[PDB]
């Protein structure tokens, strides 16, 4: 079940889309984190996209609503869909491969700037073949 | 792709980390 800090790290993630801090996320706001995520979503994709967690379909995601979707799908640690996704995000050329180029555009987004020794860093953490770069074998077990 | 972005911040936490 959902703990105190869990809740505090989905508030962290709610926040990111959530840029007016007006308890909603609109497909607006979602358009604009994809595109910061290397993603080009229609607006059809979008209202499909706030639809799945938009349980009262005011149109909207509230936190309760972002609450409910991020504790079910954390609950499902036998689900391999969501790693897939996250591999996905920072894999922006599809080449199979996060480069170090790759993994910091995605940690900038986060708001997380980081030095190119501690971007290494983080590659050679899950780069268990030593290439330079982490394919998604090595992303799964460095989620897992 | 809400919960992938909270996964891409959890590779940072963990990494922050031990
Ligand atoms: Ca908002
Ligand atoms: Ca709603
Ligand atoms: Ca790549
Ligand atoms: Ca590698």
């Amino acid at each position: 079940q959902l703990t105190e800090e869990q809740i505090a790290e989905f508030k962290e993630a709610f926040s990111l889309f959530d840029k007016d801090g007006d308890g909603t996320i609109t497909t607006k706001e979602l358009g604009t984190v994809m595109r910061s995520l290397g993603q080009n979503p229609t607006e059809a994709e979008l209202q499909d996209m706030i639809n799945e967690v938009d349980a009262d379909g005011n149109g909207t995601i509230d936190f309760p609503e972002f609450l409910t979707m991020m504790a079910r799908k954390m609950k499902d640690t036998d689900s391999e869909e969501e790693i897939r996704e996250a591999f996905r995000v920072f894999d922006k050329d599809g080449n199979g491969y996060i480069s170090a180029a790759e993994l910091r555009h995605v940690m900038t987004n986060l708001g997380e700037k980081l030095t190119d020794e501690e971007v290494d860093e983080m590659i050679r953490e899950a780069d268990i073949d030593g290439d330079g770069q982490v394919n998604y074998e090595e992303f799964v077990q460095m989620m897992t | 792709k809400f919960y992938a972005t909270f996964l891409a911040a959890e590779y940072f936490r963990k990494f922050k980390k031990r």
